[PDB]
């Protein structure tokens, strides 16, 4: 699975609904709602299929 | 409305339905029906209404 380095972003609104529909959307830890409030400090995106 | 976005419908969800078309409270008492229409809500061409 790739993981990517994230850092240096406005990191832009709670489920990114641009034209992806995306099935399960379930956070633990933060609530979606107030995804947009906060500033992270080490993200990272574990990505695969 | 369509499939995925079924999840949406419930306290403290957000997305499309959830923040620009309909929203539940926290403090709600009650409960969903959800069920498959497409043998009606959808015909060929798709259904613009």
């Amino acid at each position: 699975w790739n993981r990517k380095r994230i850092s240096n972003c406005v990191a832009d609104y709670s489920v990114l609904y641009n034209s992806a529909s995306f099935s399960t959307f379930k956070c633990y830890g933060v609530s979606p709602t107030k995804l947009n409030d906060l500033c992270f400090t080490n993200v990272y995106a574990d990505s695969f299929v | 409305i369509r499939g995925d976005e079924v999840r949406q419908i419930a306290p403290g969800q957000t997305g499309k339905i959830a923040d620009y078309n309909y929203k539940l409270p926290c403090d709600f008492t009650g409960c969903v029906i959800a069920w498959n229409s497409n043998n009606l809500d959808s015909k060929v061409g798709g259904n613009y209404n």
